[PDB]
């Protein structure tokens, strides 16, 4: 229907077109199916062909609803199996929190979108389809299209390109106003007197009629319940769309979960932590589960939450951005994004990503990591952020830090619970503190091995372990020279993998050993901990070594 | 004029990359340098029918465009790296001055097989969704692409031919891009020399926008053992720590004498006096620390290897090399800012150093998380080149022992 040039399409580089047959069907259908296409002939979109196309997808007729009026389905499967691959529409929604404020907004959906663009001559063969036959006996009648079939795998992509090609001069003809595309919608919105607005959006109607693109007039959708990708939009601000939810299924708590996740956006501290948990295993969507108490109080707090309405406000560009994190429980974390001091664009959660051994700085850093580049996205730039952590606190962590580290601009915000180090081990050797010469050691068949220590002042201990790795005793003797040391305390371990654990200044670990190892550093006044080579003819370590290998 | 014709290795498809999302300040740079471009021939936009994609940024008063062409040269270069590949000068290293010329704008002038430009696709991407991204493709030389100079190689010493007559001492290298011109002449000299083939260049064509590396200069780091006079055991623990691992390095080292002061359970406090053997083991290892590694060749076969270690105070230690402990060079920059910053200026000057040494730049291995590096790399980068990476996130444990 529109003059817009064609995309050249091809076939996969080794594949050839689809040869696949066409099943009998209700005779009531095959009359549809026939004023379907004979109308769709009439306008172009169809053309009857012969014997000669040796190519074939199957059609069909679905209800269409409780109308009961039936519509054409063809299936492209195989098609599409065939078809070359394209460049890709975006797979991302805008995020309304994103959208610039502007006074007067329209929504102009397309008519037929795909019909409405050609398709490569060369390509139409492979989209060809058969009506089937009354009777067994009369072959049935054959088409191909001349624009996009819906199912197919370039539909898309093309009539997005095309779009993009007929609003390009526009745009340009007309900078007040500002277009956007999503699949068959064009959003359009500006800072003009509604008079001005409405006979530019004329003008845009105008324009993609002449390029054989119809519009909505004067049926374009109401601004209040702009009900769009799971959100509403109302003139003033955003929300989500209403989320409901007691079941306890498996599959149940997937959706669940998704929901809470959606209402994240903009409804602060919606928790999931507990409930994910649940999700162990998994697989068996009908598989009961057990609510948890701590779970089971989760979906409470949750309830409560989703009983008050939140919005979110559209985006200003005068204004800076704010993000504030808080942490949340352990391992979780929170933060809001906002230009005014109450009126957030939306919030978040961010939760401990996997792995042991973590640390409340480390991962305030990482939080941040996620919010700098989620702004990029939404607004192009970077936030402001509001971190409670001390400037002490992050100077000192970062200039002992091994890796390369950085946070934007950033302000102090003495709300609690404020992010610290539970810990710092010393630089230097301890004068006047007992040195324990540590080791463990373990049998990889029989799952057993040895814990101890050798002491300067002569002291020594020994424990047996059962269903131990010689890691978790290299790491056991750590804790026994802790357990019987005093406040100071020098250490001397030959494992670079118990090392490393400790002088990472992990804040919190899966492995009880490594917090029972934790909750004793804090207690201690200092700690240093030193590493030697193993069997090198070191002294200590060659007593402990004796004392927990054989 | 007729285009090179210009295959991909053998079963390899076109590059097809996630490009990472940019600022509105680069975006707008970005459309604005595209849009002159293409009114220019350059490039030009593209369909949906072609599927390939290559990154692209903006790096800095005015903007410049960056390609990230590492996947296509990955997949193109190695093939003209045989076919059309271009010598580079064991000279060049031992240069006094070594200026560092652009002449990307050169390649804007040859143009780029019609089957080959599909695979020079690149998008300049929208904010939060807004518009599906720009597609454009180049139908010249593209300034990334390890193919653009090798095609150009020919005209390339056309013009400077007069040049490197009138001048026979002067070294001229070509890596993608940019002229490695070495002298052995006082600076104002060399200086002016530069000034004088950036004037050759401009009446043939050649557009150089508008530093001075000193290669004679460049040294290795040695490793070095502390030099006290009272040792405690912590101290000989350490140094026999030390050792232990220079052995990989090093072979000649010994830590029997030192180790023997290690006769006991004592307090890492304790003092202990140095018996004449150890004193006599510290001192041939000292010497053999000292003595240049020997025996480490460069095997053209193999992908150089950069590791960087954050040492304290703005200073970084590195070392490049193809197999593990077998180093092919050592170093240490000191800053005069961010610690990112920081590490961009590292990966840049050994990326830099590295071009003119073997002609080949290594994959670095960058101690820092990937996204936080992905999110700000672009923010201090100014090389026309981008190097390969990845990313360690487990601590060198092993004590810094590099100085
Ligand atoms: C006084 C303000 C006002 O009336 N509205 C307002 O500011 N917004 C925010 C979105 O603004 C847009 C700005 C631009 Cl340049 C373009 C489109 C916009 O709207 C979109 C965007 C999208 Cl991706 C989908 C849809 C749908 N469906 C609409 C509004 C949103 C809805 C209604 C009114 C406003």
């Amino acid at each position: 229907i529109s003059p817009i040039e064609t995309v050249p399409v091809k076939l996969k580089p080794g594949m050839d077109g689809p040869k696949v047959k066409q099943w009998p069907l209700t005779e009531e259908k095959i009359k549809a199916l026939v004023e379907i296409c004979t109308e769709m002939e009439k306008e172009g979109k169809i053309s009857k062909i012969g014997p000669e196309n040796p190519y074939n997808t199957p059609v069909f007729a679905i209800k269409k609803k409780d109308s009961t009026k039936w519509r054409k389905l063809v299936d492209f499967r195989e098609l599409n199996k065939r078809t070359q691959d394209f460049w890709e529409v975006q797979l991302g929604i805008p995020h309304p929190a994103g959208l610039k404020k502007k006074k007067s907004v329209t929504v102009l959906d397309v008519g037929d979108a795909y019909f409405s663009v050609p398709l490569d001559e060369d390509f139409r063969k492979y989209t060809a389809f058969t009506i089937p036959s009354i009777n067994n006996e009369t072959p049935g009648i054959r088409y191909q299209y001349n624009v996009l079939p819906q199912g197919w795998k370039g539909s898309p992509a093309i009539f997005q390109s095309s779009m993009t090609k007929i609003l390009e001069p526009f745009a340009a003809q007309n900078p007040d106003i500002v277009i956007y595309q999503y699949m068959d919608d064009l959003y359009v919105g500006s800072d003009l007197e509604i008079g001005q607005h409405r006979t530019k959006i004329e003008e845009l109607r105008q324009h993609l009629l002449r390029w054989g693109l119809t519009t909505p007039d004067k049926k374009h959708q109401k601004e209040p319940p702009f009900l769009w990708m799971g959100y509403e939009l109302h003139p003033d601000k955003w929300t989500v769309q209403p989320i409901v939810l007691d079941s306890w299924t498996v599959n149940d708590i997937q959706k669940l979960v998704g929901k809470l996740n959606w209402a994240s956006q903009i409804y602060p501290g919606i928790k999931v932590r507990q409930l994910s948990k649940l999700l162990r295993g998994t697989k068996a969507l009908t598989e009961v589960i057990p609510l948890t108490e701590e779970a089971e109080l989760e979906l409470a707090e949750n309830r409560e939450i989703l009983k008050e309405p939140v919005h979110g406000v559209y985006y200003d560009p005068s204004k800076d951005l704010i993000a504030e994190i808080q942490k949340q429980g352990q391992g979780q974390w929170t933060y809001q994004i906002y230009q005014e001091p109450f009126k957030n664009l939306k919030t978040g959660k961010y939760a401990r990503m996997r792995g042991a051994h973590t640390n409340d700085v480390k991962q305030l850093t990482e939080a941040v990591q996620k919010i700098t580049t989620e702004s990029i996205v939404i607004w192009g730039k970077t936030p402001k952020f509001k971190l409670p952590i001390q400037k002490e606190t992050w100077e000192t962590w970062w200039t002992e830090y091994w890796q390369a580290t950085w946070i934007p601009e950033w302000e102090f915000v003495n709300t609690p619970p404020l992010v610290k180090l539970w810990y710092q081990l010393e630089k230097e050797p301890i004068v006047g503190a007992e040195t324990f010469y540590v080791d463990g050691a373990a049998n990889r068949e029989t799952k057993l091995g040895k814990a101890g220590y050798v002491t300067n002042k002569g002291r020594q201990k020994v424990v047996p372990l059962t269903n131990t790795t010689n890691q978790k005793t290299e790491l056991q003797a750590i804790y026994l020279a802790l357990q019987d040391s005093g406040l100071e305390v020098n250490i001397v371990t030959d494992s670079q993998y118990a090392l490393g654990i400790i002088q990472a200044q992990p804040d919190k670990s899966e492995s009880e050993l490594v917090n029972q190892i934790i909750e004793q550093l804090i207690k201690k006044e200092k700690v240093y901990l030193a590493w030697v080579p193993a069997h090198k003819g070191i002294g200590g370590n060659e007593q402990v070594d004796k004392l927990v290998s054989a | 004029i007729e285009t090179v014709p210009v295959k991909l290795k053998p079963g390899m498809d076109g590059p097809k990359v996630k490009q990472w999302p940019l600022t509105e300040e680069k975006i707008k740079a970005l459309v604005e340098i595209c849009t002159e471009m293409e009114k220019e021939g350059k490039i030009s936009k593209i369909g949906p029918e072609n599927p390939y994609n290559t990154p692209v940024f903006a790096i800095k008063t005015k903007w410049r465009k960056l390609v990230d062409f590492r996947e296509l040269n990955k997949r193109t270069q190695d093939f003209w790296e045989v076919q059309l590949g271009i010598p580079h000068p064991a000279g060049l290293k031992k240069k006094k001055s070594v200026t560092v010329l652009d002449v990307g704008d050169a390649y804007f002038s040859v143009p780029l097989d019609e089957d080959f430009r599909k695979y020079t696709a690149f998008t300049i991407p929208s904010i939060n969704n807004e518009t599906p991204g720009i597609r454009y493709q180049y139908n010249v030389l593209p300034q990334g692409w390890k193919g653009s100079p090798a095609i150009f190689q020919s005209s390339m010493t056309k013009i400077l031919e007069p040049f490197k007559k009138q001048n026979p001492d002067i070294v001229i290298y070509q890596y993608m891009d940019d002229l490695y011109v070495g002298s052995d002449l006082e600076i104002g000299q060399h200086r002016t020399k530069i000034e004088e083939l950036r004037q050759h260049l401009l009446r043939w064509g050649l557009t150089t926008p508008d530093y001075e590396l000193h290669p004679d200069k460049w040294t290795v780091q040695p490793i070095v053992l502390p030099e006290k006079d009272s040792w405690t055991v912590n101290d000989i623990q350490k140094l026999v720590g030390k050792l232990n691992w220079a052995s990989q390095i090093y072979p000649g080292i010994k830590v029997r004498q030192l180790s023997k002061l290690l006769r006991g359970t004592k307090a890492l406090t304790e003092v202990i006096p140095l018996t004449e053997e150890a004193e006599l083991e510290l001192a041939e290892n000292r010497e053999i620390l000292k003595e240049p590694v020997h025996g480490v060749y460069y095997d053209p076969s193999k992908d150089l290897i950069a590791e960087i270690q954050k040492q304290g105070q703005g200073q970084w230690t590195y070392q490049i090399y193809q197999e593990p402990f077998k180093n092919l060079k050592t170093g240490k920059y000191a800053r005069m800012t961010n610690d990112v910053k920081q590490l961009t200026e590292a990966v840049q000057k050994i990326t830099t150093e590295s071009i003119v040494i073997w002609g080949k730049t290594p994959k670095f291995k960058l101690p820092i998380q990937k996204e936080t590096w992905e999110t700000w790399w672009t923010e201090y980068w100014q090389a026309t080149w981008i190097p390969e990476w990845e990313f360690v996130n487990t601590p060198p444990l092993v004590k810094l022992w590099y100085q």
